[PDB]
């Protein structure tokens, strides 16, 4: 709000106010000024643009590092670990059976 | 020579916390006062010549009226009205507004304003009590070197 | 940042308004973000946000202590030169409050702001006392009954300047 | 009630004049950590026999021991200083 | 090499030996030991007072950053070293072995709170005495 | 005999703790009380040989008028000033000062210490309404004895 | 000085077998060993494939 | 310390050291801005 506001103080903004008419008046029917700007490089908005997708990245990394610490995901992780011991001994199971019955065949 | 007491010292260095809430409570009164004052002052003398005394007129009542001592005698002498009620038969029309102003001002003051400080003051209290207890802790070695 | 525009972060209220109120005794001997340099830090130092808010303020409590000295004191048989001056300064106020609802984002977005409400009430205050008192200066009534609608004006004076 | 003067022999034993001094501390807070274990467990027992018959309950701690001077269990607990004891709902009910 | 400092001549080689992890850490790019000691504005014996040569070459020895050390404390701390325990006509004395250890261990505790590695740091806090 | 009640009798245990509150901020108090009541019994009346009298003018109205009774008609009768406005038209100029030294005071007791009491109060409370309610129980076996 | 090394030795093996005794740490661990758990039945497996190759070329 | 032994514990605060410009413990805490220390129930027992 007060960066577009004219500087002058309120009983001087009547000359503010005049001037921004005259501008108005000066720019539409006697079209003789104009306005002038900055434009930002290319090399200091590729600068921008490399920072930013690297720290994407290590926002990324952190918050999956972060999220594996938590204590579900651990007691998560924990539980499914189990499960895939069992399906693993079940597998070494099913070998042993098949070998007993070779030792017995073998007999 | 209270900061050696345990109940006192870290009491005294709550009340040098709460002094900000203070402050604050003072600029925002500040604003109802000189709005009601300059208001009712100029209400109850229209026809009268700037001096010190009109001053003191603005910031006299306004502020003393917060505290609970209403001077509706003195402001029914100074208004000219004759009535048996207290703000009827005036002279002018003008200054039977005058107990209306007063009724929102101390809305202003004494309903909202102090009941948000005492707000404040219980916030600022349980917020800064543990770190108060602390810091007398540090003025304990403080006082004894 | 952006609120202190081209000057260093580290500069406190009083030290701000103290270069605004000694333009050429503090402003030299600062750091911030001849002619050229001189014109340079001007030309910086008074586009920033936060010095147009300062001189927003100190204008609108010049405006405070000046209609409140104007409602106490007596009002003259004319009109006088601190009416004038008054009068001036709220058509000011108004055309800076048009010129406001022209840009921006349409009228109930302006109109929702309280500030914005504060000041159409004391601009229709200020008129409505000024005019009852100039229809008939002489007039002890039309006095008497302007410095009451005065004294709603100063009321929603000072209310505004909280913003 | 041995709940209770367990609790209170161990409490006041590890704020006793024998057990002062500066090297005698870690003690102490084991003493102190036993006898609220066994105030637990005077709580407890408590709270399980109201479950269990509320009027029994009330018979037992209205109930004369002789090994203690012919005392009831509240008297004890009231002389073992025991507030978590007298605060039990359950002895409450009794001394209304 | 010699230097013409009565100060320096009497430190022993192990305070040569932190000179060189010091120095050795110092050199590798955007260290903040090296902006430390340059922004401190101080002499070779690290004396707030701000020829070259010496200052220098051996700009990174155990006194100076005993005064920066000590600076970073408070206004009136000062570190008091005593490295005439460290001739061999003391070695007689009791528990002598114990004081060399941890007057040498408080000096790499130091260097280690600087490069700000914990676990050396604590190590070094351990071995040594004055634990809190 | 109200100890006997559920509602009344942690509320009397209550009441006592609260005491060493209310004596904690009668030690406050009582600084700006001295201060306030002998600076402002000197301004009122300076020519004046110390009696009985003297110490009763320190300690009347200043403890009174942190209840919200404020003598300021009394105080303005007191200060021999004549005119319409309270505090003018006096013979001693030093005597204006009265209504100022009071101004702080009352900011000082009443919108500070009254409201950090409150805030005291309420943590108090908090802190011991169950051991309040236990120290009740226990009692309720004493007084039954 | 004898007192003070002694204590700093008592606080510290307080303080490892405290932060020992938390849940996260116990969760943490017990993570670890059904993990190495698995590795060992792993290096297991890996033995009885052989074995069955031995009757296999036996037979 | 405190638990092991207070009264030695107060011996070894009070105990000024030659190695930082003869001064104590506490000294070097508040020196040190150290709140948490100077808090602590065996540094007030000393201060007091
Ligand atoms: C917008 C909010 C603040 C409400 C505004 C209410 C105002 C406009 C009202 C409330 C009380 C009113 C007053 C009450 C009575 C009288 C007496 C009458 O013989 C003349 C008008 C007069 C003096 C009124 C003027 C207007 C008044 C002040
Ligand atoms: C709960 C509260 C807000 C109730 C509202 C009370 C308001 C409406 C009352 C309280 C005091 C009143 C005023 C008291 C006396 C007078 C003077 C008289 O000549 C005109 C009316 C006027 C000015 C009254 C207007 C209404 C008033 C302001
Ligand atoms: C939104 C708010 C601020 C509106 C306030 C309205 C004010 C300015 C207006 C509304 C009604 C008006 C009153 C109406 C009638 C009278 C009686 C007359 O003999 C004296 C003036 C007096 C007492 C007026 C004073 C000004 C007045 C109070
Ligand atoms: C430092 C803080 C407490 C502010 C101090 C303000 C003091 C110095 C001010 C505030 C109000 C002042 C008084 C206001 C008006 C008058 C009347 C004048 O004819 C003589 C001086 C006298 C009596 C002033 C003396 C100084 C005074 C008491
Ligand atoms: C929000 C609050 C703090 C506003 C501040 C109010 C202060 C500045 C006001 C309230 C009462 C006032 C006093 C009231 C009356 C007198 C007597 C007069 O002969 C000199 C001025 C003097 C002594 C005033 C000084 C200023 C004063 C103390
Ligand atoms: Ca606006
Ligand atoms: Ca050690």
């Amino acid at each position: 709000e007060y960066k577009d506001r004219p500087f002058l103080p309120a009983p001087f903004i009547l000359l503010a106010h005049v001037h921004m008419l005259f501008m108005r008046l000066l720019r539409l029917c006697g079209v003789h000024t104009q306005e002038h700007e900055k434009i930002q490089d290319d090399e200091t908005k590729r600068k921008i643009t490399t920072f930013e997708e690297l720290n994407t990245d290590k926002f990324l990394r952190r918050w999956e590092r972060e999220r594996q610490e938590m204590l579900e995901a651990r007691v998560k992780m924990t539980n499914d670990n189990v499960v895939q011991a069992m399906g693993m001994m079940d597998q070494l199971l099913e070998h042993m059976i098949s070998f007993r019955f070779s030792l017995d065949q073998q007999a | 020579y209270y900061a050696l007491s345990k109940n006192l010292g870290p009491k005294l260095i709550m009340m040098m916390e709460m002094m900000k809430d203070v402050s604050t409570f003072v600029f925002l009164l500040l604003i109802f006062l000189i709005g009601y004052g300059v208001a009712a002052q100029s209400l109850l003398s229209p026809d009268e010549d700037f001096s010190s005394r009109t001053f003191i007129g603005v910031l006299f009542r306004p502020y003393f009226q917060i505290y609970g001592e209403l001077f509706l005698d003195d402001l029914n002498s100074e208004a000219n009205c004759l009535g048996d009620t207290p703000f009827t038969e005036c002279s002018r029309e003008t200054v039977r507004m005058v107990p209306f102003f007063l009724a929102v001002y101390i809305l202003g003051s004494n309903v909202l304003l102090v009941n948000l400080l005492i707000a404040m003051f219980n916030d600022t209290y349980m917020k800064v009590q543990e770190a108060a207890e602390d810091l007398w802790r540090k003025q304990n070695y403080e006082l004894c070197a | 940042a952006d609120w202190y525009g081209h000057l260093k972060s580290v500069t406190s209220f009083w030290a701000v308004l103290f270069a605004f109120f000694f333009p050429f005794f503090v402003l030299p001997f600062i750091n911030f973000s001849g002619a050229h340099r001189l014109r340079r830090k001007f030309a910086k130092f008074y586009s920033a946000p936060y010095t147009r808010f300062i001189s927003d303020l100190l204008s609108h409590f010049v405006l405070c202590v000046v209609t409140s000295y104007f409602v106490l004191d007596k009002l003259e048989d004319t009109i006088s030169a601190i009416e004038w001056i008054l009068l001036v300064w709220f058509v000011a106020l108004l055309l800076e409050e048009l010129r406001q609802m022209i840009f921006c984002d349409g009228i109930a977005e302006y109109i929702s702001d309280t500030w914005n409400r504060l000041d159409l009430i004391m601009i229709t205050l200020f008129f409505v006392g000024f005019f009852t008192h100039a229809s008939d200066p002489s007039n002890q009534d039309s006095k008497v009954v302007s410095k009451g609608i005065h004294a709603f004006l100063v009321v929603v004076l000072w209310l505004r300047f909280m913003r | 009630i041995n709940a209770l003067v367990a609790s209170r022999i161990l409490e006041r034993l590890s704020t006793h004049r024998a057990l002062q001094g500066p090297h005698l501390a870690e003690e102490r807070a084991k003493m102190q950590h036993n006898a609220k274990k066994f105030e637990e467990l005077a709580v407890g027992v408590l709270g399980e026999c109201h479950g269990s018959d509320s009027h029994m309950a009330s018979e037992m701690l209205h109930s004369k021991n002789d090994m203690f001077n012919k005392k009831n269990a509240i008297n004890i607990a009231y002389d073992a200083k025991s507030l978590a004891f007298l605060s039990h709902p359950a002895t409450q009910s009794v001394i209304n | 090499a010699k230097t013409n400092i009565t100060a320096l001549d009497e430190l022993p080689s192990f305070a040569l030996a932190i000179e060189e992890l010091y120095k050795r850490e110092a050199k590798k790019p955007h260290s903040h030991v090296q902006r430390l000691v340059s922004l401190s504005n101080t002499d070779v014996l690290g004396r707030h007072y701000r020829g070259r040569d010496l200052a220098n070459t051996r700009a990174y020895n155990v006194l100076r950053m005993d005064q920066i050390f000590a600076r970073l404390v408070s206004k009136d701390f000062s570190v008091n070293r005593d490295f005439t325990i460290y001739d061999s006509k003391y070695d007689k004395v009791p528990g002598i072995q114990f004081r060399r250890t941890a007057q040498a261990s408080h000096m790499l505790f130091l260097w280690a709170i600087c490069l700000d590695r914990f676990r050396m740091a604590r190590h070094f806090w351990l071995i040594g005495d004055q634990s809190i």
